[PDB]
């Protein structure tokens, strides 16, 4: 079965805000992929064998808030630009890529699913290019291979003008390797 | 600092479907 | 006479 | 309201597919012939007619979502049936594939019109026809969605 995707919007400007700062929600969580805000910026968390990961770019140190208060990450590497998170409840988690696949699938937070071909560890092309415009807030997206299973994490676009050509991501690799540490 | 918080989701488990009149 | 539309199909399985 | 990129369509005689791809709602020539598509303004034209290729497009109706079409160059297609199910296609040619798993004529029937998908979701051809075998359809012929493209440019 191909990928498909869709986004929805759980919770406007000011009750992300006023939830910030109590760090205290009581939302319903579902999906694989959580679209993620703090005061500054808003980008993806994915869901893997049970950990919620996202960009330290995007994250910092933060907690991540919750049904019960805020939640400390059980990850942080400034390094690799990971962090991580106990999956929260309800959430479904995505499993790592174990065929050897180098087409790539990323997906943004629109929901949309971009191709990619794989350049090398870190680094993946699109085949066909997009504005950078469209991939903003999209940092900490799954690529996917064809079976639907995770490959890494989006982190930046290379561009040229505006157009992104490619993108680098955190290899799934570098997760297990965060645990580890 | 404030906590990250979820604003929305992107769900990839749905299959096609037949939207419900 | 004209095609009718009797149903919808959401690839993503996206909800009401 | 939730959009949906392919439409269950009827006519007086039968009951098949169409898919919204680039603002275009396309189905099989074979099944709308020459006719107008209903809207609550009344009957809307054919924006396109392409006996050839075996296409008609309208204008997209409201309550649609289009499709993107296929960029990469995937072989490995996922043909979407009226109620709904996938079924995994192997593409032989560019106008043709094989079902890794046969099923049998009516499984596919009223399927015409529907959309062909890539690994990632996104349109390949629009299905024309089963490729049948005594009551077994194990193959496949499509519209490739460069004849959609090429439709609309000229
Ligand atoms: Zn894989
Ligand atoms: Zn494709």
């Amino acid at each position: 079965a191909p990928i498909t995707a869709y986004a929805q919007q759980t919770r406007g400007l000011l009750g992300c805000i006023i939830t910030s700062l109590t760090g205290r929600d009581k939302n319903q969580v579902e999906g694989e992929v959580q679209i993620v805000s703090t005061a500054t910026q808003t980008f993806l968390a994915t869901c893997i064998n049970g950990v919620c990961w996202t960009v330290y770019h995007g994250a910092g140190t933060r907690t991540i808030a919750s049904p019960k208060g805020p939640v400390i990450q059980m990850y942080t590497n400034v390094d690799q630009d990971l962090v991580g998170w106990p999956a929260p409840q309800g959430s479904r988690s995505l499993t790592p890529c174990t065929c050897g696949s180098s087409d790539l699938y990323l997906v943004t937070r629109h929901a949309d699913v971009i191709p990619v071909r794989r350049r090398g560890d870190s680094r993946g092309s699109l085949l066909s290019p997009r504005p950078i415009s469209y991939l903003k807030g999209s940092s900490g997206g799954p690529l996917l291979c064809p079976a639907g299973h995770a490959v890494g994490l989006f982190r930046a676009a290379v561009c040229t003008r505006g157009v992104a050509k490619a993108v680098d991501f955190i290899p799934v690799e570098n997760l297990e390797t965060t645990m580890r540490s | 600092k404030g906590s990250v918080v979820i604003v929305g989701r992107i769900v990839l488990s749905g299959k096609p479907a037949i939207i419900p009149k």
